[PDB]
């Protein structure tokens, strides 16, 4: 059959290793800032009110 | 005797697991012993050692399976902690039937026998918390 | 002195032999013996044609435990069938051990 | 087992070689006298102090 | 030309690290040989972070460890590491006496002694490492461990004169231990590497127990991913076990600073030395105690010599296996009844562990193997 | 070799295990410390940094530690003098020295805040359980008069007088001080003191989880795609003959 | 005071009170004599621990 | 001798994609 | 050295493999390896659980049966 | 290396661990530079090889 | 041992507090200035006889 989207990506970045490293880099760049963040949002959602950041309202801004 | 079951009776509650345990494995020795017993008597063996064998493997079967009964059921007790509820024996119910399904290597018969033992302790269970009869006496 | 009852000897020995793992790999029993140097020497003794057999029946159950699945239920060995080959080489290996020994304690 | 050991040849190596242990144990024995200050020997010979 | 076998350097880690021949049919139990030396680094620079304020005298220490575990930028997790990670360290180190008693790759005689010997040195790192902290566990435990030796008629009472520099636990004894404890590890690597320098030219041993020199393997392709995935596994198991659970792995009782006059009412000695401990209780005389607890660790080289059974290992043999089995949970008992405090009944159950704690290998294990020997023409 | 009482285990919020301690009643904990928890006994490994993220800006950290005021060293001359309360000052030093708190209390030293969770065995929960355990002596047994008996103590008999009693401490928030709830303000606030990182390394190591997570299956895959060569092999033998 | 509300609210439980029998009958056996030798106080732990063993699951039924 | 060896089958072991013996390989190396 | 050039002495035994590339990681990974855990089970089972059951019995047993030397003492002490 | 702002204990205890540590791995090199020595041979105050004379 | 505050107190706890303590500092610090003696020449004679064609 005609070749997956996955496949021509083989063709593209990971047949050559220097292609290969870049799309290491640029994949951690992205893991580590979307998955950062959703651990943070998640965090911050789960046992919601034990937070502070939410409670600094008694004592911010009067 | 009715003062070896009158021993297991006394449970209490199903502290002390060990001292329960020892005792459901001295009722699945006797009945082991009485089920070789008229096996022996109804099927004659042929050379006495093949006979020994063969109490040998119902005894030990059916001791087995109290002692995996019996400590199955008090550890759920003590466990659970719930502890009082009919269902507190009838995993060793299940249990019991596994331990018969090892010694036979069979799935079959040891998955029948896991729901009807199961069902049967739980219904022994139920009988102690409601005062079930079973032999009334003539009263009338 | 044991006879009459030396039956049941073969017959938990036989039970001992279904004790052991190696049957169910089929090894012979030969096989398992570990190889100290002067054993190994009664190695070197082997003609070809039995030595490549013990070879190859070894790297076989080699590969099976590294897949940790058993060998197949029809090719289990029977208590008969494994021929103790090994016998008069590591006999005479001991004889001999013993022989060199005999004459330097004198 | 240990039995090949246990021969007249062996038992002749321990006649020879006894008293040469006697010599390098006194050494030792001699050594521990004087290296870790083990007065008690020093002791036994007047002419320390 | 060739590269790796261009450079010396690289053609002693390709005889090694790079391609050493290996037998293919190796299960995980190898693999943990490999996580100790995973551990071991993994200590050394935890331990060099911790070191980096740490102070070893009899005051000052307490205040600087709390200045770790408030203070320092992350560096908690730097300090339950070292400990709770030492932890694991132990924990794997068990298993592979464990394995190399079982697959009998003792039968590697000098291989098996500098094991032997890397094991003392392990456990007197542990014991310095332990008094170092400096909390009641560690006073009172330190004094109470080194006060055995005293059971030599003459000189050891001498000697622990000479170990504390003092009448007592002090900021001489102290930093006595912080230097021993240091210097060790470090002897402990060039043990190591002496180690597998031994092990490299007789081959390792394989999970058959039989010798797999026919079906050797090269060792880059496959072992390193195989001991990369266990090495990160452990790493979860680590990880696991102290940013969920801090605290459990140890003795709580340092956490109070030391007192030489205030005294604890139980002074359980660390997890890793409770059996030992145990037979400290297992006999009158506390000479004899010493020397049985001496024992417990050197009675290991008798085995090779202990050993007859045609195996090279034990999984082909279910009977002696059996009595292993026995051992190992005679060791989990005098594990649990060094963990308890002093009892009657604990004391008889000792007594008869230790008794056969030593038979089994001196009495059962040589003679069944002897008879197990005459059912098969061995 | 009589038994100490030995402290059930109670539900607290933060003991599930991807549970953390919320700062509220770590906050009014703090408010039962202000106050009624200065009689020392003491909390000096900790100052109030830490006090700064949990619940207070920085001025009003500082606000918070101009409260009580610990005595400036000498300087160039002009010894000792008391400076107005930096949050880099620590809490107030319990006692010249401790055995000024020996005197104060028949010669038994009340211990440190810092450890006391993690130093006694049963933790914070059985801190929680000692201030509520003064039950009333049996008939037949002994105490000194000083002490005030109660099992949770192991020697029976505490010389702690039960600071706490019904309304304690009025809290700023205005929430009512049961001795129930401002004790569990009281063991919440010290389990807080106890371990400062608590709530932060639980949010690292629920992410290390999936971290975990992630990276043990996929590695485990690449394993099993360096030893499919050896286990899909298949060996056969020829002889010659 | 809901916290012993809660207290006593275990007590209602037979435990409680087979205990608390139990409780006045060794401490009655120390109250005997003067000479009495035992720490009936002991029992006073033995009621405590199942009390409170009801009180683990109930005492946070109080939270506000 | 060199006649009579054999590849026993592996298709169970095989990629679906390459599973049939008709395909091009070099039409499945990309995706695999 | 020992390294491969040159070692043990092996004739006419034959290697099959394939290229990783070319073969899917997990051939019925699941269903092959049940029944194989189970045996495996089922044949050490018998040579491990004793000890440990007989462990955790002498565990409670110890425990127990001290405790009732413990806790129920002031009765055994008598009045 | 400071630990911080400051010349402080912090960084006294830098310095003191890392002393204590490093020449360990100056034994560990010089060993390593015996292991170049060794089969490439020494050296004469001549200059010329003394392969005959060694 | 040292922090801050430990530090010279203790070098001179050895200097004279310690037994032999004066003994080994002092042997200590004339150590290395003597090492470096072995050191540079060793080094100038290096780049002396060209021992480093090695
Ligand atoms: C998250 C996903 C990560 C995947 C890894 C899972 C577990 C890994 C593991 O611990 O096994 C060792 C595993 C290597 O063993 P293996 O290759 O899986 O087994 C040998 C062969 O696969 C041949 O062994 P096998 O033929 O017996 O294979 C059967 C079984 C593997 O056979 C086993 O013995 C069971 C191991 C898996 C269960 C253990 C807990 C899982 C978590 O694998 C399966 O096919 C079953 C898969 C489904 C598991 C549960 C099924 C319930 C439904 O991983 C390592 O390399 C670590 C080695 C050192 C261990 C130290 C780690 C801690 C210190
Ligand atoms: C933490 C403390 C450190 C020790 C943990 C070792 C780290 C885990 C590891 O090695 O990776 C898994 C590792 C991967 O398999 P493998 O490397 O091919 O094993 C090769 C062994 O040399 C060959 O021995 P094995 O693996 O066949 O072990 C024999 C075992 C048979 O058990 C197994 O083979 C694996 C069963 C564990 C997974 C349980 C089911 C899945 C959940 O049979 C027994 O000893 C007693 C049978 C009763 C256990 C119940 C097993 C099924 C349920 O499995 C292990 O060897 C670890 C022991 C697992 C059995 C423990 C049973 C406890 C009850
Ligand atoms: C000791 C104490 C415990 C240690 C704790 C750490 C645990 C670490 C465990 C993590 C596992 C790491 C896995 C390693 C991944 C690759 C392993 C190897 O098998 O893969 C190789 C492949 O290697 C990788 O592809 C190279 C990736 C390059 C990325 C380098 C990372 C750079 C990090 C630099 C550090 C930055 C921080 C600096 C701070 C000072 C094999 O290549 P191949 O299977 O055939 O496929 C590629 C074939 N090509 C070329 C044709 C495509
Ligand atoms: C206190 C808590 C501390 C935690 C430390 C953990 C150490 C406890 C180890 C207990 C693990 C129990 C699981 C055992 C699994 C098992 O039974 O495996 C079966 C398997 C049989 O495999 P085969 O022989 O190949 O047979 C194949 C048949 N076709 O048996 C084995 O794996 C044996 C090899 C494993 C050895 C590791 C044993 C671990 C125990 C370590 C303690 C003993 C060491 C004593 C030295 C102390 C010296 C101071
Ligand atoms: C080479 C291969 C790798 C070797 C180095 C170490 C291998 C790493 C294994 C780590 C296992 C997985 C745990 C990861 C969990 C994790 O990192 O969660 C994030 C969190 C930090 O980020 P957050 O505060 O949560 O928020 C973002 C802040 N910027 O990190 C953690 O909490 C995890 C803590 C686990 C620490 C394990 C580190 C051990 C590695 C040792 C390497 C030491 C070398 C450095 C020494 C230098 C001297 C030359
Ligand atoms: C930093 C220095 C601080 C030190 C303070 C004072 C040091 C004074 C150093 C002066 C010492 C020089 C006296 C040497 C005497 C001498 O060399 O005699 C001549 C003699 C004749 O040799 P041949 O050629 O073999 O004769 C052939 C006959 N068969 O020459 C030699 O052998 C000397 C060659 C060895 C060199 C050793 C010199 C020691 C100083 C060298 C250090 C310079 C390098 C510095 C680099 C350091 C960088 C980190
Ligand atoms: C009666 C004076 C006093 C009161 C009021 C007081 N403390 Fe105490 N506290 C002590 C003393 C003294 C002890 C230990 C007495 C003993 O062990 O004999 C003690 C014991 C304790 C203990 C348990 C110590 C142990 O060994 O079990 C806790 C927990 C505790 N107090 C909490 C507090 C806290 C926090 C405060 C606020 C400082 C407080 N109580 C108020 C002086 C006091
Ligand atoms: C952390 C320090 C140690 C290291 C680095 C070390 C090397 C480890 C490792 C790496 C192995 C090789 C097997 C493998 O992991 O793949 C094993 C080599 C060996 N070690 Fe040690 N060891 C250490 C402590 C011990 C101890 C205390 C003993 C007990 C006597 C011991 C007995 C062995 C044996 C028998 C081998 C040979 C490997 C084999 O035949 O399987 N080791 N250990
Ligand atoms: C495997 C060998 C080692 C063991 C068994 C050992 C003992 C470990 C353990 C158990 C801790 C104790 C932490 C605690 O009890 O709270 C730590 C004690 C200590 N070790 Fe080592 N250590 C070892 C190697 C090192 C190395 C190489 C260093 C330095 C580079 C080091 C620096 C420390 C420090 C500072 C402590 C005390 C920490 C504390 O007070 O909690 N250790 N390490």
């Amino acid at each position: 059959a005609a070749p997956t989207l996955t496949a021509r990506l083989y063709s593209l970045l990971f047949r050559r290793t220097s292609t290969f490293a870049l799309t290491i880099a640029v994949g951690a760049l992205f893991f580590e800032r979307a998955f950062d963040q959703g651990a943070d949002a998640i965090y911050e959602h789960i046992n919601q009110g034990k937070l502070w950041k939410h409670i600094k309202h008694k004592y911010e801004n009067k | 005797a009715k003062t070896l079951l009158h021993k297991y009776s006394d449970i209490p509650e199903g502290t002390e697991c060990h001292r329960k345990a020892y005792a459901s494995t001295s009722i699945g020795g006797a009945t082991g012993l009485i089920v070789s017993a008229y096996s022996i008597a109804l099927k004659p063996p042929a050379s006495f050692l093949e006979g020994v064998a063969r109490t040998g493997r119902y005894t030990f079967t059916s001791a087995a399976i109290g002692a995996i009964f019996g400590l199955t059921s008090c550890i759920s007790a003590q466990v659970r902690e719930k502890p009082d509820d009919p269902l507190n024996y009838f995993i060793g119910g299940c249990a019991g039937g596994l331990t018969l399904g090892a010694r036979t290597r069979s799935y079959g018969i040891g998955a029948a026998a896991c729901a009807y033992m199961g069902l049967t302790a739980a219904l022994v269970k139920m009988g102690q918390l409601e005062g079930w009869q079973v032999f009334a006496e003539p009263k009338v | 002195a044991v006879a009459a009852s030396s039956k049941w000897l073969e017959g938990i020995r036989k039970w001992y032999y279904n004790a052991a793992g190696f049957n169910k790999l089929g090894l012979m029993r030969d096989d398992t013996i570990y190889e100290d140097d002067d054993v190994k020497e009664a190695i070197r003794r082997l003609p070809e044609n039995l030595y490549n057999d013990r070879v190859f029946r070894i790297k076989r159950a080699l590969d099976l435990t590294m897949r940790q699945q058993i060998l197949p239920k029809e090719q289990w060995t029977k208590y008969e069938e494994d021929k103790f080959y090994l016998e008069p080489y590591l006999k005479e290996v001991i004889r001999e051990r013993k022989e060199r020994e005999e004459w330097a304690k004198k | 087992m240990l039995s090949r050991f246990l021969g007249p040849r062996y038992r002749e190596l321990a006649r020879n070689w006894i008293p040469t242990a006697s010599m390098w144990g006194a050494v030792g024995a001699v050594g521990l006298v004087w290296a870790t200050d083990w007065r008690l020997i020093l002791d036994w010979v007047p002419y320390i102090n | 030309t060739n590269i790796r076998k261009s450079h010396p350097l690289m053609k002693i880690i390709n005889n090694a690290f790079i391609d050493l021949p290996a037998p293919s049919n190796i299960s995980s139990w190898w693999n943990f040989g490999s996580l100790l030396g995973i551990c071991l680094i993994l200590q050394i620079l935890t331990g060099l972070f911790l070191a980096m304020h740490y102070t070893s005298d009899t005051t000052t220490a307490f205040s600087s460890v709390t200045h770790i575990c408030r203070d320092v930028n992350y560096g908690w997790v730097i300090r339950y590491l070292h400990a709770n990670g030492a932890s694991m360290f132990f924990i794997c180190l068990f298993i592979h006496v464990g394995r190399g008693l079982y697959y009998g790759s003792y039968m590697f005689l000098e291989t098996w002694n500098i094991g032997v010997v890397l094991l003392f040195t392990v456990m007197a790192t542990a014991f310095m490492g332990y008094v170092l902290p400096w909390g009641q566990m560690s006073f009172w435990g330190a004094t109470v461990i080194t006060n055995l030796l005293s059971a030599i008629p003459y000189i050891g009472t001498d000697l622990v004169e000479w170990i504390w520099g003092g009448f007592s636990v002090d900021k001489a004894t102290l930093t006595r231990f912080f230097a021993f404890h240091f210097i060790l590890p470090f002897i402990i690597t060039a043990l190591a590497a002496v180690h597998l320098l031994f092990l490299h030219e007789t081959g390792s041993n394989n999970p058959t127990g039989i010798s797999s020199d026919m079906d050797k393997i090269p060792f880059h392709p496959y072992y390193t991913i195989k001991d990369i995935l266990g090495a990160l596994f452990m790493m979860l198991i680590l990880l696991i076990l102290v940013l969920f659970s801090p605290d459990l792995l140890g003795d709580p009782d340092n956490y109070t600073p030391a007192n030489p006059l205030n005294t604890p009412p139980h002074i359980k000695p660390e997890w890793y030395f409770l059996f030992a401990y145990a037979i400290l209780r297992s006999i009158p005389n506390k000479l004899g105690g010493v020397l049985a607890l001496v024992a417990s660790i050197l009675i290991l080289i008798l085995m090779p010599m202990l050993h007859t059974s045609k195996q090279r290992s034990m999984m082909f043999r279910p009977l002696s296996q059996c009595l292993f089995w026995m051992l190992v949970a005679d060791l989990i008992t005098l594990t649990w009844i060094g963990g308890q405090p002093v009892e009657h009944p604990f004391i008889i159950i000792g007594q008869l562990a230790s008794i056969l704690y030593f038979l089994i290998i001196l009495v059962l294990m040589p003679i069944t193997s002897i008879i197990e020997n005459n059912l098969l023409k061995w | 070799t009589d038994l100490e009482l030995h402290a059930p285990s109670y539900p607290w919020s933060h003991r599930g295990l991807l549970s953390s301690l919320d700062h509220t009643s770590i906050r009014r904990g703090f408010q039962v410390y202000k106050q009624v928890c200065s009689s020392c006994h003491s909390m000096d490994y900790v100052a109030y940094r830490h006090l700064v993220g949990v619940c207070y800006t920085e001025e009003e950290a500082k606000a918070l530690a101009e409260e009580v005021e610990v005595q400036d060293g000498p300087n160039e001359d002009g010894e000792m003098f008391m400076r107005p309360g930096k949050l880099s000052d620590y809490f107030p030093k319990p006692y010249p020295n401790p055995e000024a708190a020996r005197a104060a209390n028949n010669g038994a030293l009340p211990p440190d805040l810092s450890y006391i969770v993690r130093a006694r065995h049963g933790g914070e929960d059985y801190v929680f359980s000692l201030l509520t355990g003064y039950c009333e002596p049996p008939t037949g047994v002994s105490l000194r008069e000083g002490l005030y008996f109660n099992p949770y103590f192991p020697g029976q008999a505490i010389a702690m007088a039960p600071p706490i009693y019904n309304e304690v401490l009025e809290f700023d928030d205005g929430t009512p001080a049961t001795m129930s709830q401002v004790a569990k303000d009281v063991c919440t606030f010290l389990r807080w003191a106890s371990e400062p990182e608590h709530d932060h390394r639980k949010r690292m190591g629920l992410k290390m989880l999936m971290m975990m997570g992630l990276l043990l299956p996929l590695v485990y895959a690449m394993k099993r795609h360096k030893w499919s060569v050896l286990k899909s092999r298949k060996l056969a033998y020829r002889p010659p003959k | 005071d809901p916290l012993t509300t809660v207290r006593e609210q275990c007590e209602q439980i037979e435990k409680c009170i087979k205990a608390r029998e139990r409780l006045e009958l060794c401490d009655q056996r120390v109250s005997s004599r003067s000479q009495t030798e035992e720490d009936c106080t002991e029992e006073l732990f033995d009621f405590l621990h199942a009390r409170d063993h009801c009180v683990a699951h109930k005492l946070f039924n109080s939270l506000k | 001798s060199h006649t009579d060896i054999r590849v026993p089958d592996f298709s169970d072991y095989r990629r679906a994609e390459v599973l049939d013996s008709t395909k091009s390989s070099k039409e499945s190396s990309d995706a695999r | 050295g020992r390294e491969f050039g040159h070692l043990t002495r092996m004739r006419h035994v034959i290697t099959y493999s394939l290229s990783p590339f070319e073969q899917r990681a997990f051939p019925h990974y699941f269903t092959k390896g049940i029944p194989n855990v189970l045996r495996r089970t089922r044949a050490c089972i018998l040579r491990v659980a004793p000890p440990f059951v007989v462990f955790y019995l002498v565990y409670t047993w110890g425990t127990q049966e001290f405790e009732k030397s413990k806790r129920k003492n002031p009765a055994a002490y008598e009045n």
